[PDB]
């Protein structure tokens, strides 16, 4: 272990050496940012370039962050990221089923063997995280194929958190930007014409606030949280209220999934990252699934942050010069949904 | 392993540090490297210990040798000298 | 005792300059939200400056709420004249900072010097 | 003793001569083509500039460089750990912590200097009484990562012995003079 | 004209200090006494007033001291003791004063030391 | 240097110098490396004798400022003697 | 041991007797260094009129200000010590006029004397706290826009309370308290061993 | 004794003042040179 | 006469002698309001008073610029009326009075 | 007006400057410098710091005049000690003071052409620049920074055989000047650019503390070096390039003209430096010789001594200003009798020479902002220290 000393900011420290195997995603910039800010010791396996992991160092302070050279087929470079590691953060995800990546292996496969040596190495904890609302038989390959890895990693890892965030809402996100991106579409395909499939997003910094809370506090063992939300919404509003921070015309129109889940195998099709995956199609009209269940924010420590709070961040971008300077007062809410 | 002995235990996470990169020691320990040189004998009861070439030495000392027993060690060098 | 007036020859005239710095915010805080496009409230904001007004509510000698307001004109200028830019105009929010409990229990858990 | 500059000394009356030959140096921008003959010339003149890799512009003895911890001919490090050098630095960089060796003698224990927060003003060099660390004229050493530009003994000691050779020679050229 | 204020000059509020380090910042205005390595009083003249000391924890990649304290290396010399107290209480930062501790007058003279019964 | 003939003569000439004359290039005429050693000499106060340091030392015989006016017919006095004019240069005046 | 004319202190001593009485309301002490400079010490009131008869004096011409500066000593009551450094191009003479002011007792401005000091007014604003009345634009100067705290002050800590790093999560600079990896080593250096009566 | 100084009898004399040299066609003649172009060029 | 002074700004001003009896003079009437045995007034009409002797004295301005100094004559006129200025501004000061305050104790003392 | 805030930039560089400034169309209306971007606390670290350890801040302070800078302080802590280097280190100070001149007006004139546009003249003089770094080097150790001239003299004396390569460089370099004038003193363009650009009358220079060539091109004659001799400036003989119709013009030709004195102060420094040692033998002041001191205990204690704790300054407060190549460089020394300063406000020709900005670009084009920014050499670590 290592007694905490310092003041509480960088250069001090707090004593969580943690492998983070996916930093490099849009949830871990996060995670690695508080547990860098807290001071811990923080181990980044990375697979990219260095040059893409540059944004990663900057965060954590000289000697906190280091980052080592790992392939997932590769059993031995698990091994050695979490020989001087104690807690084990598993974010490994992706929503295109990659040519030599599938759901399996994002999801359950990899996500095992991880969770597998960590226990041989003696990390005190592992957290694993999967996607909300994930079924065995989800109709989202994706969604099912990330509750088969929850239960397996159990067997292999006993008593290892399973965080199981919602559609994650921050900048970078796909959540928020998605819909707001379809701007190009000059027609936004909403199936049911964006009803029925409620929706709960959930502020990205919550989530890892959340996380890097469970990695210290002993009172999340074998819990399965669920980070959730503020307040929910119908996907209509959501949608619209998208484009009414960005400030681009809302055209809802309803379109049968069943031609649509076409539409996501076409741009799945793409060599360079689907812009939208058969599998994501499914999941955006996959109605959040209600909450009760260990709770996860404030259940952890962190009070939810309304979206419409920080949405005006995350949309900046893609307003025009027109309204950059408009401000969230000027515009409206949406409206959710206890339903 | 280094001249004091500083190896991170086993459990020690700076540990990590050296995970894929070589911990920078020195194979030549100074502690071994004196003692191979012999102890001087010299005839006088004092002597002086200039640090070898002077200017480009150690600030001059002069050693009492008269302890038959034990052997004068230049506080600088390290150098032994007996009677 | 026996000091000098700086601009106030009393609290009750140095009040009346506090009042005019609180109104010359007050008309602010919604522009500098706009072209500095930071990301807080209107109302949020002019709480804020209400907070930073009363932190120093207790003061009663009258030449040091001179001074008090001469500093906080020139923030002003710095934020309606743009000087500042957001980096400058957030910092007030602590918005990154990790908040730090009082409580003793709280401190006797985490800090060997409270 | 003062001199004017761009001080007329008096009001030469235009001669048509003389205007003539100013109107043709406005009308033929006669200096504008002395200003080109001029880089016409140097364009001749060999250039004066070297291959970096192959060539290296030339550093004498006294060069600063980088940092280095020389060690006696027999192979006892010189340091005694008097650590005037840590109170002489101007920018706080050398950290030292010592205490006997087992062989009875005063040796540092923890030596780092901050490259980052030094500022190679050669002080140490000469504060040292055993003139153990030495500026080496090694100037070539940039680093990928903050943390390799810290120091600590075994690099110094290291860095003291593949450049001790030269050492040795800069300050057999250099002693004299200080 | 003057105008009249009863206030003890408290400038707490214009010194610029994080309100953290006025309020749990604890003073000692005291003579510095000698290091009895030396005999030399020059250094046991003036007043100092030194702000409490506060953490210092191991940096884990190189094993520096690290201190989060700002008023740590601060040590202002003040040349009389009530000016010292009234640096602290303008200041706003709390005062525990030591008195000056002088050797006091100790008599010597050569004979003594051929005493004949001493 | 190194310089065909006519290559030089354009140089100077589009010039209007002879550059050849003063090249910034080194070549051969800066100090070869390697100078002798150096003996430096001593300077005073290596004496050996009558070099009583009291009678070298105005580092702290300097005292405290002197004082005029404190707190606690006649001519007028300027803070020293007018300036005296400058004198224009002589090998230079102008230009 | 330089060498010391005792010319210019006889000079600048008579001119420093003439000053004070030309100016007497207000010079409180008149004295020569050792090296040869005046410092003539005016009340806080005389910035004033003291400066402006340097300025236009026929027999004391000072046309240009060298340096306004503000030692602090902590010790004294009138914290600051406005120090005012002036040339005399006519007659080759420098002088010193310097005055106390405290955190809250503001000096007058002299950038009607000479319009040198409106910048090293605000100099002296921004790291001290003296105020100055009259001023044209007193702003800080060379601190942060946002600095909270007068820096050159004796009580301000060196490192300071604030320091800048980038947070991904805000994407933006952040101040944090400060945290140092190694604390500024403060060596004790004084010896117990005075060196002369002075 | 051996310390780095001038030469004995001092160094050579060194430039310090503009050495521009006023080099170039009288106007007239200058003139001439253009407008004998044109002229020529004309016929 | 000169064609200009060396100083930039200033200009050649013609019946100099006359500028300046004119400004010399008025300081001298200025000057005799002040207190009588005023310092200011009893030192700076000694200086006016051999200023204006020798201008009355010179009637070539180059030599009057080496008699009373001055550099150009130009200068001595802007000297005059800074003076002249500054001998208004006094009265208003009355700086001729006794110290405005003492200063407090241990205030001047430096080694601290 | 709309505020432009130009300078961050990089138009006219010299350091960073948000120049705010409100200009309708290309007109400038007023300009309002921001200062600080460099800011870095030299002036209260050196209150921590012992007198030679505070050395090596003055060379960072207008780092361009890397040493004339030191010449200050030196002069400062000799005054407040009442010692004076022997007659050899005053040579040199004044060798490499002048050598320092050339370089910072290489510096001026040369990045002055580049905002301008003209880009080959900083070439042709950086690389005689080049030339002179080296003698720094090889004389102190560093290229710039140096550190060598101390409170109490040189550090060590010139090596054997620099005083000869200064010769060669300085027969030259003459013609190098030159050629930059065959491009720019007449150029037919320079001249519009510059000339009656940033005119400032001599009352006004004076007022705004000016105190530098900028006094001297408008015609006030005033060289700390002739009418307050420090070192031994006194004993050569130069003449100071006076300047009328002061103008961005007017100053350059006096700038080139200061270039063109100091070779002719160099050459006499060549020719008349004298045998001797090159710091004070008050082992009180400067330290020990290293022979002396390994073999001498009274030379070990005052090296320990000088090096741990420090000079310990006599009581007093000093303002020494020199001539540095940009105006007055001047230190104010308070000192207690401590072995580290107690405060030392430097006077940085260029704090006086921004504030003029204002009162000189009036009524000007956006292009002639950057003329005047290149006319007062405004280097900002003396401005921001
Ligand atoms: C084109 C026709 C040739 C031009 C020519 O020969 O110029 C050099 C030749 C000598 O010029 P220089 O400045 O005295 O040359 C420097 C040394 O003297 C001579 O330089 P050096 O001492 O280094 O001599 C060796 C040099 C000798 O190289 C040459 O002198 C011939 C270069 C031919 C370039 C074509 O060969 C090399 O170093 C390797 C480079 C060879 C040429 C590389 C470029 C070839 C370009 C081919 C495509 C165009 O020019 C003249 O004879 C007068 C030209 C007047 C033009 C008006
Ligand atoms: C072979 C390469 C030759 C390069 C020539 C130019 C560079 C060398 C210059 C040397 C020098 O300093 O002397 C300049 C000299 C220097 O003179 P100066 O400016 O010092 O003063 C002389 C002139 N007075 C005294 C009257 C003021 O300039 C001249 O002699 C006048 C040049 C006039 C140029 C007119 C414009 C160019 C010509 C336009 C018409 C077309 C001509 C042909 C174009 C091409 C056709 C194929
Ligand atoms: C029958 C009688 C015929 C008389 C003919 C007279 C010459 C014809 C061309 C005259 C051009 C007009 C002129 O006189 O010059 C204008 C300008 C200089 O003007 P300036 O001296 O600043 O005067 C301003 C007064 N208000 O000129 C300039 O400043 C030009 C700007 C500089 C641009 C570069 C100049 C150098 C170019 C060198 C190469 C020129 C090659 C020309 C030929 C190329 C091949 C065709
Ligand atoms: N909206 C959301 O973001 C939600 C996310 N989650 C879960 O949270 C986790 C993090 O999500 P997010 O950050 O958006 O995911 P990203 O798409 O940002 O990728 C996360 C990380 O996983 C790494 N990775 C992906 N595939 C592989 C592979 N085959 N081998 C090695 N590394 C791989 C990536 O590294 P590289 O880029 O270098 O390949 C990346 O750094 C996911 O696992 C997801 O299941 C759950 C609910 C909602
Ligand atoms: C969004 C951006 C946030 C920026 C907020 C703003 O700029 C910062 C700022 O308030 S600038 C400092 C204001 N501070 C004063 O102006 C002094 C007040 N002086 C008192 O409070 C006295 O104690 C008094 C007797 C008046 C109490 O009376 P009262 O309680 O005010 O009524
Ligand atoms: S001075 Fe030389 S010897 Fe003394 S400690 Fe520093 S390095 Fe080791
Ligand atoms: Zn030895």
């Amino acid at each position: 272990a290592v007694i905490p000393h310092g003041k509480g900011g960088r250069s001090s420290v707090s004593g969580v050496v943690a492998t983070v195997f996916g930093a490099t995603g849009f949830l871990g910039r996060y995670v690695v940012n508080h547990l860098g800010r807290m001071g811990s010791q923080v181990i980044i396996p990375y697979r990219c370039d260095v040059y893409d992991i540059m944004h990663l160092r900057l965060m954590g302070d000289l000697g906190q962050l280091t980052f080592l050279e790992w392939d997932a087929r590769d059993k031995d470079s698990i091994r050695k990221a979490v020989q001087h590691s104690n807690v084990v953060i598993n974010l490994i995800g992706r929503e295109w089923e990659t040519r030599n990546f599938d759901f399996e292996d994002v999801f359950v496969n990899i996500p095992r063997a991880i969770a597998q040596a960590s226990k041989e190495a003696g990390v005190e904890r592992f957290i694993h995280v999967s996607h909300l609302n994930a079924s065995m038989k989800s109709s989202s390959k994706s969604l099912r194929s990330k509750a088969v890895g929850e239960k397996e990693v159990r067997s292999v890892f006993p008593e290892a958190i399973i965080i199981r965030p919602s559609d994650i809402f921050g900048r970078e996100d796909r959540f928020l930007n998605h819909f707001a991106n379809y701007r190009w579409f000059l027609a936004v395909p909403l199936v049911s014409l964006g009803f029925k499939t409620v929706k709960q997003p959930v502020y990205v910094a919550d989530v890892s606030k959340g996380i890097v809370n469970a990695t210290k506090d002993p009172d999340a063992v074998g819990k399965t949280f669920a980070f959730t939300g503020p307040n929910r919404y119908l996907l209509f509003h959501l949608v619209k209220y998208i484009f009414g921070m960005t400030h681009r015309t809302f055209i809802p129109y309803p379109l049968p999934l069943f031609v649509y889940s076409w539409i996501g195998k076409l741009f799945g099709l793409s060599p360079f990252e689907p812009w939208t995956t058969k599998d994501k199609v499914e999941r955006i009209h996959i109605s959040d699934v209600m909450p009760t269940d260990l709770p996860g924010l404030e259940d952890l420590g962190v009070q939810p942050t309304p979206l419409e709070l920080k949405s005006i961040e995350v949309l900046r971008r893609h307003r025009t010069y027109r309204w950059l300077s408009s401000e969230i007062e000027e515009t409206k809410p949406a409206k959710t949904v206890n339903y | 392993i280094t001249h004091t002995g500083q190896v991170y235990d086993e459990k020690d996470y700076r540990r990590v540090r050296f995970v894929d990169r070589q911990k920078e020691v020195n194979e030549n320990f100074a502690i071994d490297l004196i003692a191979q040189q012999p102890v001087n004998e010299v005839e006088h009861r004092i002597i002086a210990c200039d640090g070898g070439g002077g200017a480009l030495g150690h600030p001059k000392v002069y050693i009492n040798l008269d302890k038959e027993t034990k052997t004068g060690t230049c506080g600088y060098c390290g150098l032994q000298f007996k009677q | 005792t026996s000091v000098k007036p700086i601009f106030s020859r009393d609290l009750n005239e140095a009040k009346r300059r506090v009042r005019e710095l609180y109104r010359a915010w007050y008309r602010e805080v919604p522009n500098t939200v706009h072209l500095m496009q930071l990301d807080i409230t209107v109302k949020q904001g002019r709480d804020k400056v209400r907070e930073m007004f009363m932190k120093n509510a207790h003061v009663t000698d009258p030449r040091v709420v001179d001074l008090l307001v001469i500093k906080g004109k020139m923030e002003l200028q710095e934020t309606i004249k743009v000087w500042k830019q957001r980096t400058h105009v957030m910092r007030f929010f602590h918005e990154t900072e990790t908040p730090r409990p009082k409580d003793f229990l709280s401190k006797f858990y985490m800090g060997h010097d409270p | 003793t003062y001199k004017y500059v761009n001080k007329k000394e008096q009001e030469s009356e235009v001669d048509m001569k003389s205007a003539t030959d100013n109107a043709a140096r406005i009308l033929m921008w006669t200096e504008l083509i002395r200003g080109l003959g001029m880089t016409l010339s140097y364009l001749f003149r060999e250039p004066a500039t070297i291959n970096y890799p192959f060539e290296k512009g030339p550093l004498s003895p006294r060069f600063r460089g980088e940092h280095a911890l020389r060690r006696y001919p027999s192979g006892e490090e010189r340091c005694i750990a008097c650590k005037l050098c840590e109170a002489i630095c101007p920018a706080q960089a050398i950290t030292i912590e010592a205490e006997p060796r087992a062989d009875g003698s005063r040796r540092t224990t923890r030596y780092d200097i901050d490259m980052t927060k030094c500022i190679y003003c050669g002080f140490c060099q000469e504060a040292c009484p055993v003139d153990a660390i030495v500026e080496g004229p090694n100037f070539e050493f940039s680093t990928e990562t903050h943390e390799e530009l810290l120091y600590n003994k075994e690099k110094l000691l290291n860095n003291g012995d593949k450049w001790e050779a030269e050492i040795a020679a800069n300050i057999q050229a250099d002693y004299l003079y200080r | 004209q003057l105008i009249t204020v009863d206030e003890k000059l408290d400038i707490t509020t214009l010194t610029g200090v994080p309100e953290e380090h006025i309020k749990t910042r604890k003073v000692r205005i005291f003579v510095p006494a000698r290091n009895n390595m030396q005999s030399g009083v020059n250094n046991t003249k003036k007043w100092k007033m030194e702000f409490d000391t506060r953490e210092r924890w191991e940096n884990p990649l190189m094993g520096w001291a690290s201190t989060a304290d700002p008023l740590s290396n601060m040590v202002l010399t003040f040349s009389a003791k009530e000016d010292a107290i009234a640096f602290a209480e303008k200041n706003g930062w709390s005062y525990d004063v030591e008195e000056k501790k002088v050797p006091k007058p100790k008599s010597k003279s050569y004979g003594a030391n051929f005493s004949w019964n001493k | 240097a190194s310089a065909t003939r006519v290559i030089q003569k354009l140089r100077n000439w589009a010039s209007g110098q002879d550059l050849q004359a003063k090249l910034q290039l080194r070549y051969q005429e800066i100090a070869k490396r390697t100078q002798p050693p150096p003996k430096l000499p001593v300077g005073p106060s290596h004496k050996l004798s009558n070099n009583y340091y009291c009678t070298r030392d105005g580092r702290r015989e300097v005292v405290p400022p002197s004082i005029i006016m404190s707190s606690q017919e006649k001519k007028a006095v300027t803070p020293a003697p007018p300036m005296k004019r400058w004198e224009l240069s002589k090998d230079q005046p102008y230009l | 041991v330089r060498p010391r004319s005792d010319v210019t202190h006889k000079q600048l001593s008579a001119f420093g007797e003439y000053v004070a009485e030309i100016l007497p309301k207000y010079v409180q002490q008149v004295q020569v260094s050792c090296l040869d400079e005046l410092e003539i010490c005016i009340h806080p009131d005389g910035v004033i009129p003291t400066l402006t008869f340097l300025r236009d004096h026929t027999n004391a011409q000072f046309k240009s200000l060298a340096d306004l500066t503000a030692v602090d000593v902590p010790t004294r009551q009138n914290r600051f010590e406005i120090v005012y450094n002036l040339l005399s191009l006519r007659f080759n003479s420098r002088i010193r006029v310097k005055t106390y002011a405290d955190e809250l007792t503001p000096i007058d401005s002299i950038v009607s004397v000479h319009i040198a000091a409106n910048w090293y007014e605000r100099e002296v604003w921004d790291m001290f706290g003296v105020f100055f009345f009259n001023h044209p634009d007193l702003r800080r100067i060379l601190t942060d826009y946002g600095f909270e705290g007068h820096p050159f002050r004796k009580d301000f800590p060196l490192t300071g309370y604030v320091e800048l790093r980038y947070d991904d999560e805000v994407k933006r600079v952040v101040a944090e308290p400060v945290e140092l990896a190694q604390e500024f080593r403060k060596f004790d250096l004084n010896s117990p061993w005075e060196a002369f009566p002075a | 004794v051996k310390q780095d100084m001038p030469p004995p009898g001092g160094y050579g004399p060194i430039d310090y003042k503009r050495n521009l040299p006023r080099r170039g066609l009288s106007g007239y003649s200058m003139f001439a040179v253009g407008i004998g172009a044109l002229i020529f060029g004309y016929w | 006469l000169k064609k200009t002074t060396g100083l930039v700004g200033l200009a050649v001003c013609d019946t100099p002698h006359e500028r300046l009896t004119i400004l010399y003079t008025k300081t001298l009437d200025i000057l005799k309001h002040f207190p009588k045995h005023a310092a200011y007034r009893k030192y700076t009409e000694q200086i006016t008073n051999e200023k204006l002797d020798m201008v009355k004295a010179e009637p070539d301005v180059k030599k009057l610029e080496a008699l009373l100094q001055g550099g150009e004559v130009e200068e001595v006129i802007l000297q005059a009326e800074k003076e002249l200025s500054l001998a208004r501004k006094m009265l208003k000061w009355k700086p001729w009075e006794p110290l405005v305050e003492e200063p407090p104790a241990n205030q001047w003392k430096w080694p601290i | 007006n709309m505020t432009l805030n130009f300078g961050p930039q990089h138009p006219a560089a010299h350091g960073v400057l948000r120049l705010v400034l409100e200009l309708s169309g290309e007109m400038v209306r007023k300009c309002d410098p921001h200062i600080g971007l460099l800011h870095r606390g030299t002036e209260k670290l050196i209150e921590y710091k012992t007198y030679l350890q505070a050395l090596p801040y003055f060379d960072r302070l207008d780092y361009v005049s890397m040493m004339c800078n030191e010449q200050a302080y030196s002069i400062a802590v000799e005054k407040l000690l009442n010692i004076q280097p022997p007659p050899r280190a005053q040579w040199i100070r004044v060798l490499f003071g002048e050598i320092t001149r050339i370089l910072n007006h290489i510096m001026a004139v040369t990045t002055h052409a580049l905002d301008i546009g003209a880009m080959t003249p900083f070439f042709w003089m950086f690389e005689e620049r080049e030339k002179m770094f080296e003698f720094y080097e090889r004389v102190s150790g560093a290229r710039m920074h140096a550190a060598y001239i101390r409170p109490g003299g040189v550090h060590q004396d010139l090596p054997l055989g620099l005083l000869d390569d200064i010769y060669e460089f300085s027969k030259n370099f003459s013609l190098r000047i030159d050629e930059v004038e065959e491009m720019l003193t007449n150029n037919r363009i320079w001249r519009n650019r510059t000339v009656d650009i940033g005119v400032v009358t001599a009352e006004d220079a004076l007022n705004y503390g000016f105190s530098g060539v900028m006094l001297r091109g408008s015609g006030i004659q005033w060289d700390l070096r002739k009418t307050q001799p420090y070192d031994v400036y006194d004993q050569v003989e130069f003449d100071v390039p006076i300047g009328s119709r002061g103008d961005c013009y007017d100053r350059y030709l006096c700038r080139v003209e200061e270039m063109r004195q100091s070779l002719r102060i160099i050459e006499q420094c060549l020719n008349k430096m004298p045998p001797g040692e090159i710091k004070v033998d008050d082992a009180k002041v400067s330290p020990p010789k290293r022979a002396e001191m390994k073999t001498s205990m009274e030379s070990l204690i005052h090296h320990f001594k000088l090096y741990t704790e420090g000079y310990q300054v006599p009581p007093g407060a000093t303002y020494t200003a020199i001539e540095a190549p940009k105006g007055e460089f001047g230190v104010y020394l308070v000192s207690d009798g401590s072995s580290r300063p107690y405060r030392c406000k430097i006077k940085a020709p260029g704090f006086a020479h921004l504030a003029g900005l204002d009162k000189m670009s009036k009524g000007h084009m956006l292009a002639d902002v950057v003329a005047i920014i290149g006319t007062q050499d405004i280097v900002f670590g003396e401005i921001d220290r």
